[PDB]
Protein backbone atom coordinates (compact mmCIF):
# COMPACT_ATOMS: atom_id res chain seq x y z
CA UNK A 1 0.00 0.00 0.00
CA UNK A 2 1.27 3.54 -0.91
CA UNK A 3 0.75 4.90 2.66
CA UNK A 4 1.79 8.58 2.14
CA UNK A 5 0.39 9.06 -1.43
CA UNK A 6 -3.00 7.68 -0.13
CA UNK A 7 -3.12 9.93 3.01
CA UNK A 8 -2.38 13.15 0.96
CA UNK A 9 -5.12 12.24 -1.59
CA UNK A 10 -8.00 11.54 0.88
CA UNK A 11 -7.55 14.77 2.95
CA UNK A 12 -9.96 17.62 1.88
CA UNK A 13 -7.64 20.70 1.69
CA UNK B 1 -16.08 24.34 -21.30
CA UNK B 2 -15.62 20.87 -19.66
CA UNK B 3 -11.88 21.85 -19.19
CA UNK B 4 -11.19 25.63 -18.87
CA UNK B 5 -7.44 26.54 -19.20
CA UNK B 6 -8.14 29.35 -16.67
CA UNK B 7 -8.48 26.77 -13.80
CA UNK B 8 -5.35 24.84 -14.93
CA UNK B 9 -3.37 28.12 -14.61
CA UNK B 10 -4.63 28.88 -11.05
CA UNK B 11 -3.57 25.26 -10.17
CA UNK B 12 0.01 26.29 -11.27
CA UNK B 13 -0.04 29.71 -9.47
CA UNK B 14 -1.50 28.01 -6.33
CA UNK B 15 1.53 25.67 -5.70
CA UNK B 16 4.31 28.19 -6.40
CA UNK B 17 7.52 29.20 -4.50
CA UNK B 18 26.42 20.35 -0.06
CA UNK B 19 26.14 17.47 -2.68
CA UNK B 20 23.88 18.74 -5.54
CA UNK B 21 22.18 15.25 -5.79
CA UNK B 22 21.26 15.38 -2.06
CA UNK B 23 19.72 18.84 -2.78
CA UNK B 24 17.84 17.67 -5.91
CA UNK B 25 16.45 14.72 -3.84
CA UNK B 26 15.35 16.93 -0.89
CA UNK B 27 13.62 19.18 -3.48
CA UNK B 28 12.04 16.19 -5.26
CA UNK B 29 10.57 14.85 -1.98
CA UNK B 30 9.33 18.32 -0.87
CA UNK B 31 7.74 18.88 -4.35
CA UNK B 32 6.01 15.44 -4.30
CA UNK B 33 3.72 17.01 -1.60
CA UNK B 34 3.16 20.18 -3.72
CA UNK B 35 2.35 17.86 -6.67
CA UNK B 36 -0.57 16.12 -4.85
CA UNK B 37 -1.97 19.64 -4.00
CA UNK B 38 -1.52 20.69 -7.69
CA UNK B 39 -3.29 17.58 -9.10
CA UNK B 40 -6.29 18.18 -6.75
CA UNK B 41 -6.66 21.72 -8.24
CA UNK B 42 -6.79 20.15 -11.78
CA UNK B 43 -10.43 19.93 -12.94
CA UNK B 44 -11.98 16.40 -12.55
CA UNK B 45 -8.78 14.72 -11.20
CA UNK B 46 -10.25 14.51 -7.63
CA UNK B 47 -13.48 12.95 -9.06
CA UNK B 48 -11.57 9.83 -10.30
CA UNK B 49 -11.50 6.66 -8.14
CA UNK B 50 -8.79 6.96 -5.41
CA UNK B 51 -7.08 3.93 -7.14
CA UNK B 52 -6.70 5.76 -10.52
CA UNK B 53 -5.59 9.04 -8.87
CA UNK B 54 -2.78 6.92 -7.26
CA UNK B 55 -1.92 5.17 -10.57
CA UNK B 56 -1.73 8.50 -12.46
CA UNK B 57 0.57 10.29 -9.99
CA UNK B 58 2.70 7.10 -9.62
CA UNK B 59 2.85 7.14 -13.46
CA UNK B 60 3.26 10.93 -13.94
CA UNK B 61 5.15 12.25 -10.87
CA UNK B 62 8.60 12.09 -12.42
CA UNK B 63 7.68 13.81 -15.73
CA UNK B 64 5.50 16.39 -13.88
CA UNK B 65 8.31 17.47 -11.50
CA UNK B 66 10.76 17.74 -14.45
CA UNK B 67 8.23 19.93 -16.37
CA UNK B 68 7.85 22.22 -13.29
CA UNK B 69 11.58 22.81 -12.62
CA UNK B 70 12.42 23.13 -16.37
CA UNK B 71 9.75 25.91 -16.88
CA UNK B 72 10.97 27.48 -13.57
CA UNK B 73 14.53 27.66 -15.07
CA UNK B 74 13.69 29.52 -18.38
CA UNK B 75 15.25 32.77 -16.96
CA UNK B 76 18.30 30.88 -15.55
CA UNK B 77 21.52 30.46 -17.64
CA UNK B 78 23.17 26.97 -17.80
CA UNK B 79 21.40 25.82 -14.57
CA UNK B 80 18.09 24.90 -12.83
CA UNK B 81 16.19 26.59 -9.94
CA UNK B 82 15.04 24.07 -7.27
CA UNK B 83 11.81 24.72 -5.29
CA UNK B 84 14.23 24.95 -2.25
CA UNK B 85 15.15 28.40 -3.76
CA UNK B 86 18.66 27.00 -4.53
CA UNK B 87 20.05 27.13 -8.13
CA UNK B 88 22.08 24.15 -9.48
CA UNK B 89 24.56 25.00 -12.31
CA UNK B 90 25.70 22.47 -15.00
CA UNK B 91 29.26 22.67 -13.53
CA UNK B 92 27.90 21.36 -10.13
CA UNK B 93 25.90 18.66 -12.04
CA UNK B 94 28.92 17.33 -14.10
CA UNK B 95 30.99 17.36 -10.83
CA UNK B 96 28.39 15.13 -9.02
CA UNK B 97 28.38 12.94 -12.20
CA UNK B 98 24.88 13.87 -13.58
CA UNK B 99 26.03 16.26 -16.39
CA UNK B 100 24.67 14.05 -19.22
CA UNK B 101 21.06 13.99 -17.88
CA UNK B 102 21.51 17.64 -16.74
CA UNK B 103 22.62 18.78 -20.25
CA UNK B 104 19.65 16.86 -21.72
CA UNK B 105 17.28 18.85 -19.41
CA UNK B 106 18.90 22.19 -20.47
CA UNK B 107 18.90 21.58 -24.23
CA UNK B 108 15.68 19.54 -24.70
CA UNK B 109 13.38 21.38 -22.21
CA UNK B 110 14.67 24.67 -20.59
CA UNK B 111 16.22 26.14 -23.82
CA UNK B 112 13.14 25.11 -25.90
CA UNK B 113 10.77 26.58 -23.24
CA UNK B 114 12.88 29.83 -23.19
CA UNK B 115 13.15 30.01 -27.03
CA UNK B 116 9.35 29.70 -27.57
CA UNK B 117 8.50 31.55 -24.27
CA UNK B 118 6.12 28.74 -23.17
CA UNK B 119 3.66 30.53 -20.79
CA UNK B 120 2.46 28.95 -17.45
CA UNK B 121 -1.03 28.24 -18.97
CA UNK B 122 0.83 25.97 -21.52
CA UNK B 123 3.10 24.31 -18.87
CA UNK B 124 -0.12 23.66 -16.85
CA UNK B 125 -1.84 22.13 -19.90
CA UNK B 126 1.12 19.88 -20.88
CA UNK B 127 1.41 18.77 -17.20
CA UNK B 128 -2.39 18.24 -17.10
CA UNK B 129 -2.00 16.07 -20.26
CA UNK B 130 0.88 14.04 -18.72
CA UNK B 131 -1.38 13.45 -15.67
CA UNK B 132 -4.27 12.14 -17.80
CA UNK B 133 -2.12 9.34 -19.20
CA UNK B 134 -4.57 6.70 -20.49
CA UNK B 135 -1.52 4.38 -21.05
CA UNK B 136 -1.10 4.12 -17.18
CA UNK B 137 -1.27 0.40 -16.31
CA UNK B 138 -4.12 -0.66 -13.97
CA UNK B 139 -6.65 2.20 -14.54
CA UNK B 140 -10.30 1.38 -13.63
CA UNK B 141 -11.55 3.30 -16.77
CA UNK B 142 -8.89 4.33 -19.33
CA UNK B 143 -11.61 5.76 -21.69
CA UNK B 144 -12.45 8.45 -19.08
CA UNK B 145 -8.73 9.43 -18.70
CA UNK B 146 -8.40 9.41 -22.53
CA UNK B 147 -11.52 11.68 -22.67
CA UNK B 148 -10.06 14.06 -20.01
CA UNK B 149 -6.70 14.06 -21.89
CA UNK B 150 -8.76 14.96 -25.05
CA UNK B 151 -10.53 17.91 -23.26
CA UNK B 152 -7.09 19.34 -22.13
CA UNK B 153 -5.36 19.35 -25.58
CA UNK B 154 -8.53 20.71 -27.32
CA UNK B 155 -8.56 23.61 -24.72
CA UNK B 156 -4.79 24.24 -25.17
CA UNK B 157 -5.03 24.21 -29.06
CA UNK B 158 -7.76 26.95 -28.77
CA UNK B 159 -5.66 28.84 -26.09
CA UNK B 160 -2.68 28.82 -28.56
CA UNK B 161 -4.76 29.74 -31.74
CA UNK B 162 -6.31 32.62 -29.66
CA UNK B 163 -3.28 33.85 -27.59
CA UNK B 164 -0.48 33.19 -30.18
CA UNK B 165 -2.28 33.41 -33.58
CA UNK B 166 1.13 34.42 -35.17
CA UNK B 167 2.41 30.84 -34.32
CA UNK B 168 0.05 28.30 -36.01
CA UNK B 169 2.36 25.32 -35.14
CA UNK B 170 2.91 26.43 -31.48
CA UNK B 171 0.36 23.72 -30.49
CA UNK B 172 2.32 20.91 -32.27
CA UNK B 173 5.63 22.40 -30.96
CA UNK B 174 4.33 22.13 -27.33
CA UNK B 175 3.13 18.50 -27.89
CA UNK B 176 6.57 17.59 -29.37
CA UNK B 177 8.32 18.26 -26.01
CA UNK B 178 6.43 15.34 -24.33
CA UNK B 179 8.70 12.73 -26.01
CA UNK B 180 11.85 14.48 -24.69
CA UNK B 181 10.05 14.70 -21.32
CA UNK B 182 9.33 10.95 -21.40
CA UNK B 183 13.06 10.11 -22.14
CA UNK B 184 14.46 12.45 -19.48
CA UNK B 185 11.89 11.15 -16.93
CA UNK B 186 13.07 7.52 -17.36
CA UNK B 187 16.77 8.52 -17.23
CA UNK B 188 16.07 10.48 -14.01
CA UNK B 189 14.23 7.46 -12.56
CA UNK B 190 17.17 5.15 -13.50
CA UNK B 191 19.44 7.65 -11.53
CA UNK B 192 17.13 7.85 -8.48
CA UNK B 193 16.94 4.01 -8.28
CA UNK B 194 20.77 4.06 -8.21
CA UNK B 195 21.02 6.70 -5.43
CA UNK B 196 18.67 4.36 -3.48
CA UNK B 197 20.32 1.02 -4.42
CA UNK B 198 23.80 2.46 -3.53
CA UNK B 199 22.72 4.41 -0.37
CA UNK B 200 25.37 7.06 -1.39
CA UNK B 201 22.55 9.59 -0.79
CA UNK B 202 19.73 10.39 1.70
CA UNK B 203 16.26 9.53 0.19
CA UNK B 204 13.42 11.22 2.15
CA UNK B 205 10.32 9.07 2.76
CA UNK B 206 7.78 10.18 0.08
CA UNK B 207 10.39 9.98 -2.74
CA UNK B 208 11.40 6.66 -1.10
CA UNK B 209 7.76 5.49 -1.44
CA UNK B 210 7.60 6.63 -5.12
CA UNK B 211 10.69 4.38 -5.74
CA UNK B 212 8.99 1.27 -4.10
CA UNK C 1 4.98 22.47 -50.70
CA UNK C 2 8.53 22.13 -49.22
CA UNK C 3 7.31 18.74 -47.73
CA UNK C 4 4.50 16.97 -49.69
CA UNK C 5 2.85 14.07 -47.74
CA UNK C 6 2.42 12.33 -51.14
CA UNK C 7 6.23 11.61 -51.32
CA UNK C 8 6.35 10.44 -47.66
CA UNK C 9 3.66 7.84 -48.54
CA UNK C 10 5.54 6.49 -51.62
CA UNK C 11 8.62 6.17 -49.28
CA UNK C 12 6.44 3.82 -47.10
CA UNK C 13 4.96 1.84 -50.09
CA UNK C 14 8.49 1.57 -51.61
CA UNK C 15 10.04 -0.45 -48.69
CA UNK C 16 7.13 -2.85 -48.09
CA UNK C 17 6.88 -6.68 -47.69
CA UNK C 18 12.51 -21.19 -33.08
CA UNK C 19 13.14 -18.63 -30.20
CA UNK C 20 10.86 -15.59 -30.86
CA UNK C 21 13.69 -13.18 -29.73
CA UNK C 22 16.10 -14.71 -32.31
CA UNK C 23 13.33 -14.08 -34.93
CA UNK C 24 12.66 -10.48 -33.77
CA UNK C 25 16.47 -9.83 -33.98
CA UNK C 26 16.85 -11.35 -37.49
CA UNK C 27 13.88 -9.13 -38.54
CA UNK C 28 15.37 -6.06 -36.82
CA UNK C 29 18.71 -6.50 -38.65
CA UNK C 30 17.02 -7.18 -42.05
CA UNK C 31 14.77 -4.07 -41.54
CA UNK C 32 17.76 -1.84 -40.62
CA UNK C 33 18.70 -2.12 -44.36
CA UNK C 34 15.10 -1.34 -45.48
CA UNK C 35 15.20 1.67 -43.08
CA UNK C 36 18.24 3.29 -44.81
CA UNK C 37 16.38 2.88 -48.19
CA UNK C 38 13.21 4.42 -46.61
CA UNK C 39 15.05 7.46 -45.14
CA UNK C 40 16.66 8.18 -48.57
CA UNK C 41 13.13 8.36 -50.11
CA UNK C 42 12.15 10.98 -47.43
CA UNK C 43 12.35 14.48 -48.95
CA UNK C 44 15.59 16.41 -48.03
CA UNK C 45 17.04 13.66 -45.76
CA UNK C 46 19.70 12.72 -48.40
CA UNK C 47 20.67 16.45 -48.74
CA UNK C 48 21.87 16.59 -45.07
CA UNK C 49 25.60 16.15 -44.28
CA UNK C 50 26.51 12.40 -44.20
CA UNK C 51 27.39 12.96 -40.46
CA UNK C 52 23.84 14.16 -39.55
CA UNK C 53 22.14 11.43 -41.65
CA UNK C 54 24.18 8.95 -39.50
CA UNK C 55 23.29 10.73 -36.21
CA UNK C 56 19.55 10.78 -37.08
CA UNK C 57 19.25 7.07 -38.00
CA UNK C 58 21.47 6.12 -34.99
CA UNK C 59 19.03 8.26 -32.92
CA UNK C 60 15.77 7.18 -34.66
CA UNK C 61 16.29 3.57 -35.86
CA UNK C 62 14.75 1.91 -32.82
CA UNK C 63 11.58 4.09 -32.69
CA UNK C 64 11.21 3.93 -36.52
CA UNK C 65 11.30 0.09 -36.65
CA UNK C 66 8.77 -0.10 -33.76
CA UNK C 67 6.43 2.34 -35.63
CA UNK C 68 6.68 0.19 -38.80
CA UNK C 69 5.88 -3.20 -37.19
CA UNK C 70 3.15 -1.73 -34.91
CA UNK C 71 1.27 -0.17 -37.94
CA UNK C 72 1.88 -3.48 -39.83
CA UNK C 73 0.09 -5.35 -36.95
CA UNK C 74 -3.20 -3.28 -36.85
CA UNK C 75 -5.11 -6.20 -38.54
CA UNK C 76 -3.41 -8.82 -36.27
CA UNK C 77 -5.05 -9.91 -32.94
CA UNK C 78 -2.83 -10.10 -29.78
CA UNK C 79 0.40 -10.34 -31.88
CA UNK C 80 2.85 -8.61 -34.29
CA UNK C 81 3.74 -9.33 -37.96
CA UNK C 82 7.54 -9.33 -38.57
CA UNK C 83 8.93 -8.23 -41.99
CA UNK C 84 10.14 -11.93 -42.20
CA UNK C 85 6.40 -12.68 -42.88
CA UNK C 86 6.28 -14.51 -39.49
CA UNK C 87 3.67 -13.47 -36.83
CA UNK C 88 4.68 -13.39 -33.12
CA UNK C 89 1.78 -13.84 -30.62
CA UNK C 90 1.81 -12.42 -27.02
CA UNK C 91 1.84 -16.05 -25.70
CA UNK C 92 5.22 -16.65 -27.54
CA UNK C 93 6.49 -13.26 -26.19
CA UNK C 94 5.61 -13.97 -22.47
CA UNK C 95 7.19 -17.47 -22.90
CA UNK C 96 10.53 -15.95 -24.14
CA UNK C 97 10.22 -13.46 -21.20
CA UNK C 98 9.38 -10.25 -23.20
CA UNK C 99 5.59 -10.13 -22.43
CA UNK C 100 5.80 -6.82 -20.50
CA UNK C 101 7.40 -4.85 -23.39
CA UNK C 102 5.25 -6.88 -25.86
CA UNK C 103 1.98 -5.97 -24.03
CA UNK C 104 3.13 -2.32 -23.96
CA UNK C 105 3.52 -2.43 -27.80
CA UNK C 106 0.01 -3.96 -28.22
CA UNK C 107 -1.85 -1.58 -25.91
CA UNK C 108 0.06 1.70 -26.45
CA UNK C 109 0.67 1.48 -30.26
CA UNK C 110 -1.08 -1.37 -32.24
CA UNK C 111 -4.51 -1.05 -30.47
CA UNK C 112 -4.39 2.80 -30.68
CA UNK C 113 -3.38 2.62 -34.40
CA UNK C 114 -6.24 0.10 -35.03
CA UNK C 115 -8.82 2.10 -32.98
CA UNK C 116 -8.14 5.39 -34.87
CA UNK C 117 -7.32 3.57 -38.19
CA UNK C 118 -4.03 5.51 -38.58
CA UNK C 119 -3.42 5.48 -42.40
CA UNK C 120 0.09 4.86 -43.95
CA UNK C 121 0.39 8.60 -44.90
CA UNK C 122 0.17 9.32 -41.09
CA UNK C 123 2.61 6.50 -40.08
CA UNK C 124 5.00 7.93 -42.74
CA UNK C 125 4.62 11.46 -41.31
CA UNK C 126 5.13 10.41 -37.65
CA UNK C 127 8.18 8.33 -38.73
CA UNK C 128 9.42 11.30 -40.82
CA UNK C 129 9.03 13.47 -37.65
CA UNK C 130 10.94 10.94 -35.48
CA UNK C 131 13.73 11.02 -38.11
CA UNK C 132 14.00 14.84 -38.02
CA UNK C 133 14.82 14.80 -34.31
CA UNK C 134 16.53 18.15 -33.60
CA UNK C 135 17.32 16.81 -30.06
CA UNK C 136 19.82 14.29 -31.66
CA UNK C 137 23.22 14.93 -30.03
CA UNK C 138 26.05 16.01 -32.37
CA UNK C 139 24.04 17.48 -35.34
CA UNK C 140 25.97 19.93 -37.58
CA UNK C 141 22.82 22.20 -37.86
CA UNK C 142 19.92 21.41 -35.48
CA UNK C 143 17.93 24.46 -36.78
CA UNK C 144 17.67 22.82 -40.24
CA UNK C 145 16.41 19.50 -38.72
CA UNK C 146 13.98 21.51 -36.52
CA UNK C 147 12.81 23.33 -39.71
CA UNK C 148 12.35 19.99 -41.59
CA UNK C 149 10.50 18.56 -38.53
CA UNK C 150 8.28 21.73 -38.69
CA UNK C 151 7.51 21.20 -42.46
CA UNK C 152 6.43 17.53 -41.76
CA UNK C 153 3.94 18.25 -38.90
CA UNK C 154 2.47 21.29 -40.76
CA UNK C 155 1.88 18.98 -43.84
CA UNK C 156 0.36 16.22 -41.64
CA UNK C 157 -1.97 18.70 -39.76
CA UNK C 158 -3.32 19.83 -43.21
CA UNK C 159 -3.52 16.14 -44.42
CA UNK C 160 -5.64 15.34 -41.28
CA UNK C 161 -7.89 18.54 -41.46
CA UNK C 162 -8.47 17.69 -45.19
CA UNK C 163 -8.73 13.84 -45.11
CA UNK C 164 -10.40 13.42 -41.65
CA UNK C 165 -12.31 16.73 -41.13
CA UNK C 166 -14.76 14.80 -38.79
CA UNK C 167 -11.77 14.31 -36.33
CA UNK C 168 -10.41 17.80 -35.41
CA UNK C 169 -8.08 16.37 -32.68
CA UNK C 170 -6.77 13.48 -34.89
CA UNK C 171 -3.58 15.59 -35.39
CA UNK C 172 -2.94 15.93 -31.60
CA UNK C 173 -3.95 12.23 -31.11
CA UNK C 174 -1.23 11.16 -33.64
CA UNK C 175 1.43 13.40 -31.95
CA UNK C 176 0.51 11.92 -28.52
CA UNK C 177 1.71 8.42 -29.57
CA UNK C 178 5.36 9.67 -29.89
CA UNK C 179 5.84 9.66 -26.08
CA UNK C 180 4.69 6.01 -25.85
CA UNK C 181 6.97 5.33 -28.84
CA UNK C 182 9.91 6.97 -27.04
CA UNK C 183 9.33 4.81 -23.85
CA UNK C 184 8.92 1.52 -25.75
CA UNK C 185 12.01 2.33 -27.89
CA UNK C 186 14.25 2.70 -24.80
CA UNK C 187 12.83 -0.46 -23.16
CA UNK C 188 13.47 -2.38 -26.42
CA UNK C 189 17.03 -0.99 -26.53
CA UNK C 190 17.61 -2.03 -22.87
CA UNK C 191 16.47 -5.61 -23.96
CA UNK C 192 18.67 -5.71 -27.09
CA UNK C 193 21.75 -4.62 -25.05
CA UNK C 194 20.98 -7.58 -22.75
CA UNK C 195 20.64 -10.14 -25.59
CA UNK C 196 24.10 -8.85 -26.68
CA UNK C 197 25.72 -8.62 -23.20
CA UNK C 198 24.47 -12.19 -22.36
CA UNK C 199 25.16 -13.78 -25.82
CA UNK C 200 21.99 -15.92 -25.21
CA UNK C 201 21.01 -14.83 -28.76
CA UNK C 202 22.52 -14.38 -32.27
CA UNK C 203 22.94 -10.63 -33.13
CA UNK C 204 23.45 -10.09 -36.91
CA UNK C 205 26.09 -7.50 -37.87
CA UNK C 206 24.11 -4.30 -38.70
CA UNK C 207 21.98 -4.57 -35.50
CA UNK C 208 25.30 -5.38 -33.77
CA UNK C 209 26.73 -2.09 -35.16
CA UNK C 210 23.62 -0.11 -34.02
CA UNK C 211 24.31 -1.47 -30.46
CA UNK C 212 28.03 -0.29 -30.53
CA UNK D 1 33.36 4.47 -37.47
CA UNK D 2 29.85 3.07 -38.30
CA UNK D 3 31.13 0.98 -41.28
CA UNK D 4 27.80 -0.53 -42.53
CA UNK D 5 25.52 2.50 -41.83
CA UNK D 6 28.06 4.69 -43.79
CA UNK D 7 28.32 2.31 -46.82
CA UNK D 8 24.46 2.07 -47.19
CA UNK D 9 24.13 5.90 -47.03
CA UNK D 10 26.77 6.83 -49.68
CA UNK D 11 25.51 4.37 -52.38
CA UNK D 12 23.17 6.03 -55.00
CA UNK D 13 20.25 3.53 -55.27
O1 LIG E 1 12.54 21.41 -7.60
C1 LIG E 1 11.83 20.55 -8.14
O2 LIG E 1 10.82 20.84 -8.96
C2 LIG E 1 11.99 19.07 -7.89
C3 LIG E 1 13.09 18.36 -8.67
C4 LIG E 1 14.34 18.94 -8.81
C5 LIG E 1 15.37 18.27 -9.47
C6 LIG E 1 15.16 17.00 -10.02
C7 LIG E 1 16.24 16.32 -10.81
C8 LIG E 1 16.50 14.96 -10.64
C9 LIG E 1 17.59 14.36 -11.28
C10 LIG E 1 17.99 12.97 -10.94
F1 LIG E 1 17.03 12.29 -10.31
F2 LIG E 1 18.32 12.28 -12.00
F3 LIG E 1 19.05 12.92 -10.17
C11 LIG E 1 18.39 15.11 -12.12
C12 LIG E 1 18.12 16.45 -12.32
C13 LIG E 1 18.97 17.23 -13.25
F4 LIG E 1 19.23 16.59 -14.35
F5 LIG E 1 20.14 17.51 -12.74
F6 LIG E 1 18.42 18.36 -13.60
C14 LIG E 1 17.06 17.05 -11.67
C15 LIG E 1 13.90 16.42 -9.86
C16 LIG E 1 12.89 17.09 -9.20
O1 LIG F 1 9.86 -6.50 -38.38
C1 LIG F 1 10.32 -5.41 -38.03
O2 LIG F 1 9.80 -4.24 -38.41
C2 LIG F 1 11.57 -5.26 -37.19
C3 LIG F 1 11.40 -5.45 -35.69
C4 LIG F 1 10.62 -6.47 -35.18
C5 LIG F 1 10.51 -6.67 -33.81
C6 LIG F 1 11.17 -5.85 -32.90
C7 LIG F 1 10.99 -6.01 -31.43
C8 LIG F 1 12.07 -5.93 -30.55
C9 LIG F 1 11.91 -6.22 -29.19
C10 LIG F 1 13.09 -6.33 -28.30
F1 LIG F 1 14.19 -5.78 -28.82
F2 LIG F 1 12.90 -5.76 -27.14
F3 LIG F 1 13.39 -7.58 -28.01
C11 LIG F 1 10.65 -6.53 -28.69
C12 LIG F 1 9.57 -6.58 -29.55
C13 LIG F 1 8.22 -6.89 -29.01
F4 LIG F 1 7.98 -6.27 -27.90
F5 LIG F 1 8.09 -8.16 -28.72
F6 LIG F 1 7.26 -6.58 -29.83
C14 LIG F 1 9.73 -6.33 -30.91
C15 LIG F 1 11.97 -4.82 -33.42
C16 LIG F 1 12.08 -4.63 -34.79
Amino acid sequence: KHKILHRLLQDSS
Amino acid sequence: MDMPVERILEAELAVEPNDPVTNICQAADKQLFTLVEWAKRIPHFSELPLDDQVILLRAGWNELLIASFSHRSIAVKDGILLATGLHVHRNSAHSAGVGAIFDRVLTELVSKMRDMQMDKTELGCLRAIVLFNPDSKGLSNPAEVEALREKVYASLEAYCKHKYPEQPGRFAKLLLRLPALRSIGLKCLEHLFFFKLIGDTPIDTFLMEMLE
